[PDB]
């Protein structure tokens, strides 16, 4: 299923990987300051770790209930940045449509979601559980300052 | 097969000791493979090498630091740095006092305060061959060499 | 013995010498970006440093852990450029589009620099006396609002450099489009979405059999159209 | 209360050290920027002298805030109402009067 | 360094005793490299099988052949840095079991 | 503003401490270089004495720079315009006069 | 220029601290050796006083050395010609007087 | 030479502070031992005043020994021949006489 499991600290819940409303907001005025002025540290997924093709595993009833792999490629991405292959096992999946869908989801995730940020924040931390959607404003990334 | 085999065996039996001897700003003069001679004063106790104080071209004579005592039999050599910044070596004939040594011919433009070393004819020369040069971002270079 | 000149060799071994100056050059022409010239200093007049008539801008840039090794390069060198004003973020939309970019680092004593950098002038100025090294970017390690550090590596090692070069693909061509091995020279047929197109600027090969067929060139396909969708 | 009213001794130190974005590697070219907005905030090393009676009132006022809870104050430097906070307030007790050496740091919040 | 390589080639083309009483060229190839290996590892196996070591000059790539070479640099007490402890050169020996 | 117009009354202390890349070899011998392209820049300990009602103008001028934005200054040492920066400028208030103890760090640009 | 031609105060320090290569584990026996050929290389903490006009001449002279560039000197301590280098030369300017505090470190080079 | 013949006119300072290995157990109790065979060696903070002409002879003697090869001495605190070493002998020149701040460390050999 497309979600992540979030232990609230009290209860277990599931947040889907959707465009969600209620997005929190942060800027230089909101997050801590180190001795060096680095409010946000950005790191990027390695070029070589953005697979653009997968061999996805599932059990095929029609073939005889044994492991069959469906292969999912992103043509335009392979046509420009070489061609990386990875292997997945869709969990309960049993019909090739399900496998192909999971395969395509993994590819698009690796290809698009590239950059992470560590921006240790103040006392407001306790309102945030994993899967919360935030927005980041950086003055040295946007030209002039537009938040406070 | 036999030749490649014998080569690996003889290297592992004869080359045993590596030396790490971080040097100064002459460290952009070297690249791996370069052959060096480590004239350690620990292995001598007489310190037969140092820097040149003055060079007299006509009536070729070198004014050194320390003392030089010519071997009673055989002819010793003196190893200098040439005008082209290269390791040339020449002979020694007679010594006035214990500093003013007389050479066969003075190499062209032998810079004063350049490295000089006396090698006796009957003595193991003790060669190494460089493997790595590291920069320490203090204008010093850490050198590793293996027995030659 | 390093590829150096007689004057640099004489200078190396002097008791008192001139400044060691390092002049960087980041080229991204091969990766879709621009060429940049940097130095960590400004001349006696507080102007960009001139070398062989080239003006290396004053900018905070430095590198750590350069070495020559004759059995590998374990622990890649690390070059850092100040991200203040965000010109490093402005270099490219995505920071990993800058990977494969070339770095030429020039180490040269200050006595050999151009006569234009000194209020008095230089009698030893010689554009020949410098040490050069070439490195590939491998990864924008990290980027903050203060600094951005790349990992470097000699073109011999890098990461994309593997022998026997050519991976065998099914339904994916590896010749460069309109290149020597592709050997297609006809007018514009289609884009990378296979959509028919008589526009020369928007004609690019999908490198798949469908695209190859559009160009009408299926003889010289750089793939092996039968071999096995899967691997192992 | 929310305001500081007791007069201060001639002994009053003011250090400025505004926040800057300093970037340099080694002894080379250096890039400097104004960091945030409220660049300079200034620390006032102030000293007060009061009789033994209302020394208790002054201590209770400083203790009320107790590091946090910035209060309104008008220093004898700029004569402009600012929010400041007290860090330590080291106190000396003598035979007839008492002394207070305090650190005042102004906060935008 | 095509020049260095040319020397190396001339060397490994030398005639040497075969081992069954004939002569033979010193080194020759006859590989069939049938996997993706890292470029440097491959280059090192070439330059190991023929006695040399690969030197990334920084500018170019050459081969320094493992031979008695002239042009020997010299290092003594007065030349290498002297740390606080009076140890200019540190030696370290391969293990007997190696 | 681009220039400094006040005068140092009692004189100032200048500290040079240049950068040298220095390597100590064996038998006394060594290696030096000026390290940076322009090593010695020097710092000045500038001390000023100002009226209490006027000190505002000098404070406003020093703060508008805020560490960065180096200004031209003519020291009573060499009598040449040099661009210098101000980082701390500690101030000391009394009942009549205010004393400025500031650090002026010369920059090539 | 390769020499120093200025008048010194009556009060300068000359630290010796010769280089000694000594081995000792815990607090047991210790062996000691002379280490370098040039064992003691001395360090002079020289104080100079100069009129405000000639301060420029002396300041410029020390600047073209800037740590490196050893110059000959004849200290009154022994009246011998020895090669030395200057490190810091912190200077104080008064109304009519200028004071130099320098650490000359003699070198073989 | 072997013997120090110059007289200390004002005295020196003698600190013993010997090397002792010691283990702190639980309820106050402990355990102590003299660590080495020869723990205390009694550092002497020697001060000499010598006319300027005679300063160079003492320099030649001290610098010739140079942080190794101990010399015999009879300190005016116990009046016995002990072998001692000096490492520092910082000097302090004046118009007429020169001071020596030296550290003397007694050695068992
Ligand atoms: S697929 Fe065909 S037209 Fe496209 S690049 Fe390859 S050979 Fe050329």
């Amino acid at each position: 299923m497309r979600c992540m499991p979030v232990w609230n600290g009290q209860t277990l819940t599931f947040v889907q990987d959707r465009p969600s409303d209620k997005t929190w907001t942060y800027n230089r005025s909101n997050v801590v300051m180190p001795d060096d002025g680095a409010p946000f540290r950005y790191s990027f997924s390695a070029l070589k770790d953005r697979h653009n093709a997968v061999e996805v595993n599932w059990i095929d009833p029609n073939n005889g209930w044994e492991t069959a792999t469906e292969l999912v490629e992103d043509t335009q991405a392979i046509a420009r940045y070489g061609r990386n292959v990875t292997k997945m096992d869709a969990f309960g999946c049993t019909s090739r449509g399900q496998a192909h869908r999971a395969g395509l989801w993994l590819i698009k995730t690796e290809l698009l979601e590239t950059q992470t940020v560590d921006f240790s924040v103040g006392a407001e931390g306790l309102r945030h559980v994993p899967g919360d959607v935030i927005e980041i404003c950086d003055d040295d990334y946007a030209g002039i300052s537009t938040g406070g | 097969a036999h030749r490649a085999g014998l080569w690996l065996i003889k290297t592992e039996l004869l080359e045993t000791q590596t030396v790490d001897f971080s040097v100064g700003a002459e460290g952009l003069r070297h690249v791996p493979g370069d052959v060096i001679e480590i004239c350690d004063d620990d292995y001598a106790g007489i310190s037969t090498g140092g820097r040149v104080l003055a060079v007299n071209s006509q009536t070729r004579t070198l004014t050194l630091d320390r003392e030089i005592t010519l071997p009673s039999s055989g002819t010793a050599l003196i190893s200098l740095v040439d005008g082209s910044g290269n390791p040339v070596s020449v002979e020694v004939q007679s010594v006035t006092d214990g500093v003013k040594v007389k050479v066969s011919r003075v190499p062209d433009g032998v810079a004063e305060y350049s490295v000089w070393e006396l090698k006796l004819p009957t003595l193991r020369q003790r060669l190494f061959r460089c493997v790595s040069i590291r920069e320490n971002d203090d204008g010093t270079y850490a050198i590793t060499a293996v027995q030659h | 013995m390093q590829d150096i000149r007689q004057e640099t060799l004489n200078e190396c071994t002097r008791a008192e010498q001139s400044a060691s100056v390092v002049l960087w050059e980041i080229d991204l022409t091969e990766v879709g970006g621009e060429r940049y010239f940097f130095c960590n200093e400004q001349n006696e007049k507080g102007e960009p440093v001139t070398w062989q008539g080239r003006q290396y801008q004053p900018y905070p840039i430095q590198g750590s852990g350069f070495e020559l090794n004759g059995k590998g390069t374990s622990t890649r060198p690390t070059l850092t450029v100040s991200n203040l004003y965000g010109m490093v973020t402005g270099m490219a939309e995505d920071m990993q589009s800058l990977v494969g970019g070339t770095v030429v680092r020039r180490k040269v004593y200050a006595r050999f620099l151009d006569a234009v950098n000194f209020v008095n002038g230089n009698s030893y100025a010689d554009p020949e006396q410098e040490v050069i090294s070439r490195w590939r970017i491998e990864q924008c390690s990290e980027l903050s609002a203060v600094s951005a550090s790349f990992v470097l590596s000699t073109p011999t090692e890098t990461d994309g450099a593997v022998f026997p070069g050519r991976i065998m693909l099914a339904n994916t061509c590896t010749w460069t489009y309109r290149g020597d091995e592709c050997g297609y020279s006809g007018p514009a047929v289609a884009d990378e979405y296979d959509q028919p197109t008589s526009d020369i600027t928007k004609d690019k090969c999908s490198k798949c059999l469908s695209g190859c067929k559009f160009r009408n060139n299926v003889g010289n396909f750089g793939g092996f159209l039968s071999i096995n969708k899967l691997s192992q | 209360m929310k305001t500081f009213r007791w007069k201060v001794k001639p002994g009053m130190d003011v250090a400025s050290v505004p926040s800057v974005r300093k970037v340099r590697f080694g002894d080379g070219y250096s890039q400097r920027a104004p960091a945030g907005l409220n660049a300079n905030l200034k620390t006032y090393s102030v000293t007060l002298s009061v009789p033994r009676e209302e020394a208790t009132v002054l201590e209770s006022f400083l203790e009320e805030h107790g590091g946090w809870k910035s209060f309104l104050w008008t220093p004898p430097y700029e004569w402009r109402q600012i929010k400041v906070t007290c860090a330590k307030w080291s106190s000396r007790v003598s035979m007839l009067r008492v002394e207070f050496s305090a650190e005042f740091e102004q906060v935008v919040n | 360094d095509k020049w260095a390589l040319y020397v190396i080639g001339q060397y490994c083309d030398q005639s040497v005793p075969d081992g069954f009483g004939g002569t033979e060229p010193r080194i020759t190839c006859n590989a069939y490299l049938t996997t993706q290996r890292k470029a440097w590892d491959v280059l090192s196996d070439f330059c190991s099988a023929m006695r040399c070591m690969p030197v990334w000059n920084g500018q170019t790539l050459t081969f320094v052949q493992d031979r008695p070479s002239d042009k020997t640099w010299t290092y003594n007490r007065s030349n290498v840095v002297m740390p606080d402890d009076g140890a200019p050169f540190r030696y370290s020996f391969s293990a007997l079991k190696d």
